[PDB]
Protein backbone atom coordinates (compact mmCIF):
# COMPACT_ATOMS: atom_id res chain seq x y z
CA UNK A 1 0.00 0.00 0.00
CA UNK A 2 2.26 3.55 -1.54
CA UNK A 3 1.19 6.95 0.29
CA UNK A 4 -0.97 7.68 -2.70
CA UNK A 5 -3.33 4.99 -1.62
CA UNK A 6 -4.74 7.24 0.68
CA UNK A 7 -5.21 10.01 -2.15
CA UNK A 8 -8.91 10.38 -4.18
CA UNK A 9 -6.12 8.58 -7.49
CA UNK A 10 -3.01 9.55 -9.09
CA UNK A 11 -1.99 12.41 -11.58
CA UNK A 12 0.32 11.65 -14.55
CA UNK A 13 4.07 12.85 -13.59
CA UNK A 14 5.68 15.53 -15.69
CA UNK A 15 8.31 13.31 -16.56
CA UNK A 16 6.21 11.19 -18.52
CA UNK A 17 4.48 13.96 -19.81
CA UNK A 18 8.07 14.89 -21.63
CA UNK A 19 8.76 11.70 -22.71
CA UNK A 20 8.10 11.01 -27.38
CA UNK A 21 6.66 7.46 -27.10
CA UNK A 22 5.28 4.91 -29.41
CA UNK A 23 1.48 4.31 -29.37
CA UNK A 24 1.60 0.28 -27.72
CA UNK A 25 -1.31 -2.14 -26.23
CA UNK A 26 -2.50 -1.18 -22.68
CA UNK A 27 -1.20 -4.00 -20.59
CA UNK A 28 -2.58 -3.37 -17.17
CA UNK A 29 -1.15 -5.78 -14.48
CA UNK A 30 -4.72 -5.60 -12.17
CA UNK A 31 -6.91 -5.54 -15.41
CA UNK A 32 -10.08 -6.46 -14.56
CA UNK A 33 -9.79 -6.58 -10.39
CA UNK A 34 -12.82 -4.31 -8.63
CA UNK A 35 -12.30 -2.25 -5.80
CA UNK A 36 -13.78 -2.77 -2.35
CA UNK A 37 -16.52 -0.17 -2.13
CA UNK A 38 -18.60 1.29 1.34
CA UNK A 39 -21.46 -1.27 1.51
CA UNK A 40 -24.49 -0.08 -0.87
CA UNK A 41 -22.01 2.50 -2.89
CA UNK A 42 -22.51 2.36 -6.60
CA UNK A 43 -19.38 2.30 -8.96
CA UNK A 44 -19.99 5.47 -10.05
CA UNK A 45 -20.55 7.94 -7.16
CA UNK A 46 -17.16 6.45 -5.91
CA UNK A 47 -15.54 7.35 -9.13
CA UNK A 48 -17.45 10.91 -8.99
CA UNK A 49 -16.43 11.38 -5.48
CA UNK A 50 -12.74 10.52 -5.66
CA UNK A 51 -12.77 13.03 -9.14
CA UNK A 52 -13.92 16.53 -6.87
CA UNK A 53 -11.88 15.25 -3.94
CA UNK A 54 -9.07 15.74 -6.39
CA UNK A 55 -10.44 18.78 -8.35
CA UNK A 56 -10.95 20.35 -4.25
CA UNK A 57 -7.19 20.33 -4.78
CA UNK A 58 -6.59 22.78 -8.20
CA UNK A 59 -7.17 26.33 -8.79
CA UNK A 60 -10.60 25.87 -10.38
CA UNK A 61 -12.48 29.34 -10.61
CA UNK A 62 -15.30 29.07 -8.34
CA UNK A 63 -17.83 32.16 -8.51
CA UNK A 64 -21.39 33.37 -7.31
CA UNK A 65 -23.94 31.56 -9.68
CA UNK A 66 -21.37 29.14 -11.38
CA UNK A 67 -22.10 27.35 -14.54
CA UNK A 68 -21.38 23.73 -15.01
CA UNK A 69 -22.44 21.51 -17.92
CA UNK A 70 -21.99 17.75 -17.35
CA UNK A 71 -22.04 15.48 -20.76
CA UNK A 72 -22.49 11.73 -20.44
CA UNK A 73 -24.74 11.97 -17.15
CA UNK A 74 -27.16 8.77 -18.18
CA UNK A 75 -26.17 5.23 -17.03
CA UNK A 76 -28.50 1.94 -18.35
CA UNK A 77 -29.81 2.59 -14.59
CA UNK A 78 -31.70 5.80 -15.76
CA UNK A 79 -30.30 7.42 -13.06
CA UNK A 80 -27.49 10.25 -12.56
CA UNK A 81 -25.13 8.85 -9.81
CA UNK A 82 -22.03 11.23 -11.13
CA UNK A 83 -25.04 14.62 -11.15
CA UNK A 84 -26.15 13.35 -7.66
CA UNK A 85 -21.92 13.51 -6.72
CA UNK A 86 -21.88 17.23 -8.17
CA UNK A 87 -24.88 18.56 -6.80
CA UNK A 88 -23.23 17.43 -3.61
CA UNK A 89 -19.97 18.69 -4.43
CA UNK A 90 -21.10 22.17 -5.86
CA UNK A 91 -21.68 25.30 -3.66
CA UNK A 92 -25.57 25.98 -3.13
CA UNK A 93 -26.57 28.67 -6.34
CA UNK A 94 -24.63 26.59 -8.38
CA UNK A 95 -26.64 26.33 -12.24
CA UNK A 96 -25.69 22.47 -13.27
CA UNK A 97 -26.96 21.18 -16.70
CA UNK A 98 -26.56 17.45 -17.72
CA UNK A 99 -26.96 15.59 -20.98
CA UNK A 100 -26.81 11.95 -22.16
CA UNK A 101 -27.85 10.38 -25.63
CA UNK A 102 -30.29 7.62 -23.60
CA UNK A 103 -33.34 9.43 -21.44
CA UNK A 104 -32.24 9.26 -17.69
CA UNK A 105 -33.66 11.02 -14.21
CA UNK A 106 -31.53 13.57 -12.94
CA UNK A 107 -31.00 16.30 -10.00
CA UNK A 108 -29.72 18.69 -12.51
CA UNK A 109 -31.76 21.97 -13.07
CA UNK A 110 -31.95 21.22 -16.81
CA UNK A 111 -31.41 18.06 -18.38
CA UNK A 112 -30.78 17.67 -22.07
CA UNK A 113 -32.04 14.66 -24.24
CA UNK A 114 -30.40 13.50 -27.32
CA UNK A 115 -26.88 13.21 -29.16
CA UNK A 116 -24.54 16.01 -27.70
CA UNK A 117 -23.92 16.99 -31.49
CA UNK A 118 -27.49 18.52 -30.94
CA UNK A 119 -26.99 20.94 -27.85
CA UNK A 120 -26.40 24.34 -28.32
CA UNK A 121 -26.34 27.41 -26.15
CA UNK A 122 -25.81 31.21 -26.08
CA UNK A 123 -24.01 31.28 -23.15
CA UNK A 124 -20.48 30.66 -21.84
CA UNK A 125 -19.92 27.55 -18.98
CA UNK A 126 -17.06 27.83 -15.83
CA UNK A 127 -16.91 23.89 -15.70
CA UNK A 128 -17.37 20.93 -18.54
CA UNK A 129 -17.27 17.32 -17.27
CA UNK A 130 -17.92 14.72 -19.65
CA UNK A 131 -17.98 10.97 -18.83
CA UNK A 132 -19.09 10.36 -22.59
CA UNK A 133 -17.80 6.61 -23.96
CA UNK A 134 -19.14 5.26 -27.38
CA UNK A 135 -19.79 1.34 -26.62
CA UNK A 136 -18.60 0.82 -30.23
CA UNK A 137 -15.23 1.75 -29.01
CA UNK A 138 -15.40 -2.00 -27.91
CA UNK A 139 -14.95 -3.52 -31.42
CA UNK A 140 -10.75 -2.86 -31.27
CA UNK A 141 -10.57 -4.21 -35.34
CA UNK A 142 -7.67 -2.11 -36.66
CA UNK A 143 -5.17 0.15 -35.35
CA UNK A 144 -5.27 2.77 -32.40
CA UNK A 145 -6.22 5.78 -33.99
CA UNK A 146 -7.81 9.37 -32.81
CA UNK A 147 -11.56 8.51 -32.45
CA UNK A 148 -13.86 11.80 -33.63
CA UNK A 149 -17.21 11.43 -32.94
CA UNK A 150 -18.52 13.40 -29.88
CA UNK A 151 -14.80 14.08 -29.01
CA UNK A 152 -15.31 16.68 -31.92
CA UNK A 153 -17.88 18.26 -30.39
CA UNK A 154 -16.08 18.78 -27.22
CA UNK A 155 -13.43 20.51 -28.94
CA UNK A 156 -15.50 22.65 -30.41
CA UNK A 157 -17.51 23.51 -27.22
CA UNK A 158 -14.58 24.23 -24.99
CA UNK A 159 -13.07 26.27 -27.62
CA UNK A 160 -16.06 28.03 -27.94
CA UNK A 161 -18.34 28.11 -24.72
CA UNK A 162 -15.79 27.74 -21.96
CA UNK A 163 -14.98 30.79 -20.17
CA UNK A 164 -11.71 31.99 -19.92
CA UNK A 165 -10.64 30.78 -16.37
CA UNK A 166 -12.96 27.89 -16.87
CA UNK A 167 -11.76 24.04 -16.25
CA UNK A 168 -12.15 20.61 -17.78
CA UNK A 169 -12.77 17.13 -17.02
CA UNK A 170 -13.12 14.94 -19.99
CA UNK A 171 -13.03 10.73 -19.56
CA UNK A 172 -10.64 9.19 -21.52
CA UNK A 173 -9.77 5.71 -22.31
CA UNK A 174 -6.71 2.99 -24.30
CA UNK A 175 -9.28 3.66 -27.66
CA UNK A 176 -11.82 6.23 -26.31
CA UNK A 177 -9.52 9.50 -26.99
CA UNK A 178 -8.68 12.10 -29.66
CA UNK A 179 -5.31 13.69 -30.25
CA UNK A 180 -6.91 17.24 -31.12
CA UNK A 181 -8.21 17.17 -26.89
CA UNK A 182 -4.40 16.58 -26.22
CA UNK A 183 -3.59 19.30 -28.08
CA UNK A 184 -6.09 21.43 -26.35
CA UNK A 185 -4.71 20.36 -22.82
CA UNK A 186 -1.86 23.18 -24.08
CA UNK A 187 -4.08 25.99 -23.80
CA UNK A 188 -4.88 25.69 -20.05
CA UNK A 189 -2.73 27.31 -17.46
CA UNK A 190 -1.87 23.41 -16.45
CA UNK A 191 -3.35 19.91 -17.20
CA UNK A 192 -2.68 16.00 -16.27
CA UNK A 193 -4.52 12.96 -16.80
CA UNK A 194 -5.94 11.41 -13.71
CA UNK A 195 -6.53 8.13 -11.93
CA UNK A 196 -8.86 7.24 -9.64
CA UNK A 197 -8.14 4.98 -7.61
CA UNK A 198 -11.45 2.87 -6.99
CA UNK A 199 -11.03 2.20 -10.92
CA UNK A 200 -7.48 2.06 -11.05
CA UNK A 201 -7.61 -1.32 -12.90
CA UNK A 202 -9.17 0.69 -15.89
CA UNK A 203 -7.32 2.74 -19.01
CA UNK A 204 -9.86 5.31 -18.18
CA UNK A 205 -8.27 8.80 -17.28
CA UNK A 206 -9.88 12.07 -17.00
CA UNK A 207 -8.06 14.70 -18.83
CA UNK A 208 -8.59 17.78 -16.30
CA UNK A 209 -7.58 21.24 -18.11
CA UNK A 210 -6.82 23.71 -15.40
CA UNK A 211 -8.13 27.38 -15.88
CA UNK A 212 -8.53 28.10 -20.33
CA UNK A 213 -6.08 30.76 -21.59
CA UNK A 214 -7.77 30.70 -24.74
CA UNK A 215 -4.19 30.67 -26.51
CA UNK A 216 -1.84 27.70 -26.31
CA UNK A 217 0.64 28.04 -24.05
CA UNK A 218 1.98 24.55 -24.78
CA UNK A 219 2.55 22.83 -27.98
CA UNK A 220 1.17 19.32 -27.75
CA UNK A 221 0.84 16.61 -30.07
CA UNK A 222 -2.10 14.50 -29.26
CA UNK A 223 -0.78 11.20 -30.92
CA UNK A 224 2.73 11.29 -28.93
CA UNK A 225 0.79 12.54 -25.50
CA UNK A 226 -1.60 9.53 -25.50
CA UNK A 227 1.22 6.89 -26.30
CA UNK A 228 2.98 8.63 -22.84
CA UNK A 229 -0.11 8.15 -21.17
CA UNK A 230 0.14 4.38 -21.73
CA UNK A 231 3.06 4.39 -21.14
CA UNK A 232 2.95 5.80 -17.71
CA UNK A 233 0.01 3.31 -17.12
CA UNK A 234 1.64 0.36 -18.48
CA UNK A 235 4.73 0.98 -16.32
CA UNK A 236 2.87 2.26 -13.11
CA UNK A 237 0.54 0.03 -11.58
CA UNK A 238 -1.97 1.51 -9.61
CA UNK A 239 -3.22 -0.11 -6.34
CA UNK A 240 -6.81 0.07 -6.01
CA UNK A 241 -8.01 2.11 -3.20
CA UNK A 242 -11.05 3.16 -1.77
CA UNK A 243 -9.54 4.94 1.72
CA UNK A 244 -10.45 8.35 0.37
CA UNK A 245 -13.87 8.00 0.46
CA UNK A 246 -14.10 7.22 4.13
CA UNK A 247 -12.99 10.77 4.98
CA UNK A 248 -16.36 13.50 3.40
CA UNK A 249 -15.22 15.98 5.89
CA UNK A 250 -14.05 18.15 3.53
CA UNK A 251 -15.38 17.31 0.31
CA UNK A 252 -18.05 20.58 -0.45
CA UNK A 253 -16.10 22.95 -2.91
CA UNK A 254 -15.15 26.40 -1.06
CA UNK A 255 -17.01 28.82 -2.75
CA UNK A 256 -14.02 31.39 -3.63
CA UNK A 257 -16.42 33.99 -5.06
CA UNK A 258 -14.17 34.41 -7.81
CA UNK A 259 -14.91 37.71 -9.97
CA UNK A 260 -16.55 37.47 -13.07
CA UNK A 261 -15.56 39.96 -15.72
CA UNK A 262 -16.95 40.60 -19.24
CA UNK A 263 -13.43 42.24 -21.26
CA UNK A 264 -12.76 41.91 -24.74
CA UNK A 265 -10.10 39.95 -27.04
CA UNK A 266 -8.36 43.84 -26.23
CA UNK A 267 -8.09 43.83 -22.73
CA UNK A 268 -6.04 40.92 -22.47
CA UNK A 269 -2.45 40.88 -20.88
CA UNK A 270 -0.03 39.48 -18.97
CA UNK A 271 -1.64 40.68 -15.60
CA UNK A 272 -4.59 39.29 -16.56
CA UNK A 273 -3.32 35.98 -17.37
CA UNK A 274 -1.83 35.43 -14.43
CA UNK A 275 -4.85 35.60 -12.61
CA UNK A 276 -6.57 33.37 -14.66
CA UNK A 277 -4.04 30.79 -14.31
CA UNK A 278 -4.86 31.02 -10.92
CA UNK A 279 -8.44 30.95 -10.87
CA UNK A 280 -8.56 33.94 -9.87
CA UNK A 281 -10.54 35.07 -12.42
CA UNK A 282 -13.40 34.26 -14.82
CA UNK A 283 -13.92 36.23 -18.23
CA UNK A 284 -17.67 35.85 -20.13
CA UNK A 285 -21.01 37.33 -20.12
CA UNK A 286 -23.23 37.02 -17.27
CA UNK A 287 -26.42 37.35 -18.92
CA UNK A 288 -29.16 34.32 -18.31
CA UNK A 289 -28.58 31.02 -19.09
CA UNK A 290 -30.67 29.46 -22.43
CA UNK A 291 -29.75 26.42 -24.10
CA UNK A 292 -31.66 24.10 -26.44
CA UNK A 293 -31.81 20.95 -28.47
CA UNK A 294 -32.28 20.08 -32.11
CA UNK A 295 -34.97 18.34 -33.33
CA UNK A 296 -34.55 16.01 -37.05
CA UNK A 297 -38.34 15.94 -38.38
CA UNK A 298 -38.61 12.91 -40.61
CA UNK A 299 -42.05 10.89 -41.33
CA UNK B 1 -61.04 11.99 -15.19
CA UNK B 2 -59.03 8.55 -14.72
CA UNK B 3 -56.57 9.90 -12.27
CA UNK B 4 -53.75 7.09 -12.47
CA UNK B 5 -52.92 6.67 -8.93
CA UNK B 6 -49.71 4.63 -9.09
CA UNK B 7 -48.71 5.96 -5.55
CA UNK B 8 -51.06 3.52 -4.54
CA UNK B 9 -50.60 0.93 -7.61
CA UNK B 10 -47.00 0.54 -5.66
CA UNK B 11 -48.27 -0.11 -2.17
CA UNK B 12 -50.40 -2.77 -4.12
CA UNK B 13 -47.87 -4.18 -5.54
CA UNK B 14 -45.21 -4.39 -2.41
CA UNK B 15 -48.32 -5.77 -0.21
CA UNK B 16 -47.93 -8.64 -3.13
CA UNK B 17 -44.23 -9.76 -2.93
CA UNK B 18 -42.82 -7.39 -5.18
CA UNK B 19 -39.71 -6.49 -5.97
CA UNK B 20 -38.90 -2.50 -4.33
CA UNK B 21 -37.92 0.07 -6.92
CA UNK B 22 -33.67 -0.13 -7.31
CA UNK B 23 -30.73 2.06 -8.26
CA UNK B 24 -31.54 4.59 -5.85
CA UNK B 25 -28.49 6.86 -5.71
CA UNK B 26 -26.67 6.47 -1.90
CA UNK B 27 -24.51 9.18 -1.18
CA UNK B 28 -21.30 9.08 0.77
CA UNK B 29 -21.20 11.54 3.92
CA UNK B 30 -19.97 12.00 7.65
CA UNK B 31 -23.30 10.79 8.77
CA UNK B 32 -23.42 13.73 11.27
CA UNK B 33 -25.80 16.16 10.07
CA UNK B 34 -29.40 17.67 11.17
CA UNK B 35 -31.26 14.07 9.90
CA UNK B 36 -34.28 16.33 8.89
CA UNK B 37 -36.17 14.21 5.88
CA UNK B 38 -35.37 16.75 2.31
CA UNK B 39 -32.46 18.59 2.16
CA UNK B 40 -29.94 21.09 -0.22
CA UNK B 41 -27.39 18.60 0.91
CA UNK B 42 -26.69 14.73 2.40
CA UNK B 43 -27.47 15.70 6.32
CA UNK B 44 -27.81 11.79 7.07
CA UNK B 45 -27.29 11.15 10.64
CA UNK B 46 -25.33 7.66 12.45
CA UNK B 47 -29.34 6.64 12.07
CA UNK B 48 -29.76 7.14 8.16
CA UNK B 49 -28.30 6.85 4.65
CA UNK B 50 -28.80 9.73 2.06
CA UNK B 51 -30.26 9.49 -1.36
CA UNK B 52 -30.50 11.40 -4.37
CA UNK B 53 -34.22 13.15 -4.65
CA UNK B 54 -34.78 12.58 -8.10
CA UNK B 55 -33.81 8.54 -7.86
CA UNK B 56 -35.86 8.09 -5.00
CA UNK B 57 -39.20 9.69 -6.73
CA UNK B 58 -41.93 7.47 -7.77
CA UNK B 59 -43.38 9.92 -10.50
CA UNK B 60 -39.68 10.34 -11.75
CA UNK B 61 -38.33 6.81 -11.78
CA UNK B 62 -41.43 6.45 -13.90
CA UNK B 63 -42.09 9.22 -16.22
CA UNK B 64 -45.34 10.16 -15.11
CA UNK B 65 -46.88 13.73 -14.37
CA UNK B 66 -46.66 14.94 -10.63
CA UNK B 67 -49.10 15.67 -8.60
CA UNK B 68 -48.58 18.95 -7.72
CA UNK B 69 -49.43 23.00 -9.37
CA UNK B 70 -47.33 22.89 -11.87
CA UNK B 71 -45.84 19.74 -12.17
CA UNK B 72 -43.25 20.91 -9.48
CA UNK B 73 -40.83 17.83 -7.64
CA UNK B 74 -39.59 18.48 -4.22
CA UNK B 75 -37.28 15.78 -4.78
CA UNK B 76 -35.46 16.65 -7.65
CA UNK B 77 -32.10 18.43 -7.06
CA UNK B 78 -32.26 17.94 -3.44
CA UNK B 79 -31.27 14.39 -0.92
CA UNK B 80 -33.57 12.65 0.79
CA UNK B 81 -32.69 10.56 4.30
CA UNK B 82 -34.28 7.55 5.26
CA UNK B 83 -34.12 5.49 8.66
CA UNK B 84 -31.14 2.78 7.40
CA UNK B 85 -33.45 0.43 8.67
CA UNK B 86 -36.25 1.42 5.85
CA UNK B 87 -33.08 1.72 2.89
CA UNK B 88 -33.57 -1.43 0.92
CA UNK B 89 -36.98 0.79 -0.25
CA UNK B 90 -36.64 4.51 -0.53
CA UNK B 91 -39.69 5.24 -2.74
CA UNK B 92 -41.81 3.33 -0.79
CA UNK B 93 -40.56 5.33 2.76
CA UNK B 94 -41.09 8.53 0.78
CA UNK B 95 -44.48 7.88 -0.07
CA UNK B 96 -45.97 6.11 3.19
CA UNK B 97 -44.23 8.70 5.52
CA UNK B 98 -45.11 12.26 5.95
CA UNK B 99 -42.63 15.50 6.66
CA UNK B 100 -43.09 17.74 10.18
CA UNK B 101 -43.68 21.77 8.86
CA UNK B 102 -42.11 22.05 12.06
CA UNK B 103 -39.09 20.71 12.45
CA UNK B 104 -38.71 19.42 9.47
CA UNK B 105 -37.89 15.56 10.92
CA UNK B 106 -40.01 12.61 9.58
CA UNK B 107 -43.22 12.43 11.54
CA UNK B 108 -42.40 8.97 13.38
CA UNK B 109 -38.85 8.67 12.71
CA UNK B 110 -36.76 12.08 14.48
CA UNK B 111 -39.98 14.34 14.74
CA UNK B 112 -40.09 14.98 18.83
CA UNK B 113 -42.96 18.09 18.54
CA UNK B 114 -45.14 16.23 20.23
CA UNK B 115 -43.14 14.64 23.43
C1 LIG C 1 -18.97 4.34 -16.95
O1 LIG C 1 -17.69 4.38 -17.63
C2 LIG C 1 -17.35 3.15 -18.28
C3 LIG C 1 -16.14 2.48 -17.69
O2 LIG C 1 -15.98 2.68 -16.29
C4 LIG C 1 -15.02 3.12 -18.49
C5 LIG C 1 -13.80 2.24 -18.52
O3 LIG C 1 -14.21 0.95 -18.92
P1 LIG C 1 -13.13 -0.16 -19.31
O4 LIG C 1 -13.91 -1.37 -19.74
O5 LIG C 1 -12.25 -0.48 -18.12
O6 LIG C 1 -12.20 0.44 -20.48
P2 LIG C 1 -10.78 -0.17 -20.89
O7 LIG C 1 -10.97 -1.61 -21.25
O8 LIG C 1 -9.74 -0.01 -19.81
O9 LIG C 1 -10.34 0.69 -22.18
P3 LIG C 1 -11.02 0.52 -23.63
O10 LIG C 1 -10.69 1.74 -24.45
O11 LIG C 1 -12.50 0.27 -23.56
O12 LIG C 1 -10.34 -0.79 -24.29
C6 LIG C 1 -11.07 -1.57 -25.23
C7 LIG C 1 -10.64 -3.03 -25.16
O13 LIG C 1 -9.21 -3.18 -25.13
C8 LIG C 1 -8.88 -4.28 -24.27
N1 LIG C 1 -8.02 -3.86 -23.14
C9 LIG C 1 -7.97 -2.42 -22.90
N2 LIG C 1 -7.04 -2.52 -21.79
C10 LIG C 1 -6.69 -1.22 -21.18
C11 LIG C 1 -6.64 -3.76 -21.48
C12 LIG C 1 -7.28 -4.63 -22.35
N3 LIG C 1 -7.06 -5.95 -22.27
C13 LIG C 1 -6.21 -6.38 -21.30
N4 LIG C 1 -5.99 -7.70 -21.21
N5 LIG C 1 -5.58 -5.54 -20.43
C14 LIG C 1 -5.78 -4.21 -20.50
O14 LIG C 1 -5.20 -3.45 -19.70
C15 LIG C 1 -10.18 -4.87 -23.76
O15 LIG C 1 -10.56 -5.99 -24.56
C16 LIG C 1 -11.16 -3.72 -23.91
O16 LIG C 1 -12.51 -4.16 -24.04
O17 LIG C 1 -15.54 3.33 -19.81
C17 LIG C 1 -16.96 3.36 -19.73
N6 LIG C 1 -17.53 2.23 -20.48
C18 LIG C 1 -16.95 1.04 -20.67
N7 LIG C 1 -17.80 0.26 -21.37
C19 LIG C 1 -18.92 0.98 -21.62
C20 LIG C 1 -18.75 2.22 -21.04
N8 LIG C 1 -19.75 3.14 -21.14
C21 LIG C 1 -20.89 2.87 -21.79
N9 LIG C 1 -21.08 1.67 -22.37
C22 LIG C 1 -20.11 0.71 -22.29
N10 LIG C 1 -20.31 -0.50 -22.87
C1 LIG D 1 -1.89 21.27 -9.06
N1 LIG D 1 -1.32 22.20 -10.04
C2 LIG D 1 -0.16 22.04 -10.67
N2 LIG D 1 0.22 23.21 -11.18
C3 LIG D 1 1.59 23.63 -11.54
O1 LIG D 1 2.50 22.53 -11.58
C4 LIG D 1 3.51 22.71 -10.55
C5 LIG D 1 3.91 21.36 -10.00
O2 LIG D 1 2.78 20.45 -10.06
P1 LIG D 1 2.44 19.45 -8.84
O3 LIG D 1 0.96 19.23 -8.79
O4 LIG D 1 3.31 18.25 -8.92
O5 LIG D 1 2.88 20.33 -7.57
P2 LIG D 1 3.89 20.04 -6.36
O6 LIG D 1 3.71 18.62 -5.92
O7 LIG D 1 5.24 20.51 -6.76
O8 LIG D 1 3.30 21.03 -5.24
P3 LIG D 1 3.11 20.98 -3.63
O9 LIG D 1 1.98 20.01 -3.37
O10 LIG D 1 2.78 22.39 -3.19
O11 LIG D 1 4.43 20.50 -3.06
C6 LIG D 1 2.83 23.68 -9.57
O12 LIG D 1 3.72 24.31 -8.66
C7 LIG D 1 2.18 24.63 -10.56
O13 LIG D 1 3.09 25.42 -11.29
C8 LIG D 1 -0.91 24.02 -11.25
N3 LIG D 1 -1.04 25.20 -11.89
C9 LIG D 1 -2.24 25.73 -11.77
N4 LIG D 1 -2.52 26.90 -12.36
N5 LIG D 1 -3.25 25.14 -11.06
C10 LIG D 1 -3.16 23.94 -10.38
O14 LIG D 1 -4.12 23.49 -9.76
C11 LIG D 1 -1.88 23.38 -10.51
N1 LIG E 1 -22.59 11.28 -28.75
C1 LIG E 1 -23.06 11.18 -27.51
N2 LIG E 1 -23.85 12.17 -27.03
C2 LIG E 1 -24.31 12.07 -25.78
N3 LIG E 1 -24.12 11.11 -24.88
C3 LIG E 1 -23.34 10.14 -25.38
C4 LIG E 1 -22.79 10.10 -26.65
N4 LIG E 1 -22.03 8.95 -26.81
C5 LIG E 1 -22.15 8.32 -25.67
N5 LIG E 1 -22.93 8.99 -24.75
C6 LIG E 1 -23.27 8.56 -23.40
O1 LIG E 1 -22.11 8.45 -22.62
C7 LIG E 1 -22.47 7.70 -21.44
C8 LIG E 1 -21.26 6.95 -20.92
S1 LIG E 1 -21.51 6.13 -19.32
C9 LIG E 1 -22.05 7.50 -18.27
C10 LIG E 1 -22.25 7.18 -16.79
C11 LIG E 1 -22.65 8.41 -15.97
N6 LIG E 1 -21.58 9.45 -16.00
C12 LIG E 1 -22.93 8.02 -14.51
O2 LIG E 1 -22.80 8.86 -13.59
O3 LIG E 1 -23.29 6.88 -14.21
C13 LIG E 1 -23.65 6.81 -21.86
O4 LIG E 1 -24.80 7.06 -21.05
C14 LIG E 1 -23.90 7.17 -23.33
O5 LIG E 1 -25.26 7.19 -23.67
CL1 LIG F 1 -0.36 11.68 -7.76
ZN1 LIG G 1 -40.07 13.78 -8.96
ZN1 LIG H 1 -41.70 18.08 14.32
Amino acid sequence: ASSQAWQPGVAMPNLYKMQRMLLEKCDLQNYGDSATLPKGIMMNVAKYTQLCQYLNTLTLAVPYNMRVIHFGAGSDKGVAPGTAVLRQWLPTGTLLVDSDLNDFVSDADSTLIGDCATVHTANKWDLIISDMYDPKTKNVTKENDSKEGFFTYICGFIQQKLALGGSVAIKITEHSWNADLYKLMGHFAWWTAFVTNVNASSSEAFLIGCNYLGKPREQIDGYVMHANYIFWRNTNPIQLSSYSLFDMSKFPLKLRGTAVMSLKEGQINDMILSLLSKGRLIIRENNRVVISSDVLVNN
Amino acid sequence: AFAVDAAKAYKDYLASGGQPITNCVKMLCTHTGTGQAITVTPEANMDQESFGGASCCLYCRCHIDHPNPKGFCDLKGKYVQIPTTCANDPVGFTLKNTVCTVCGMWKGYGCSCDQ
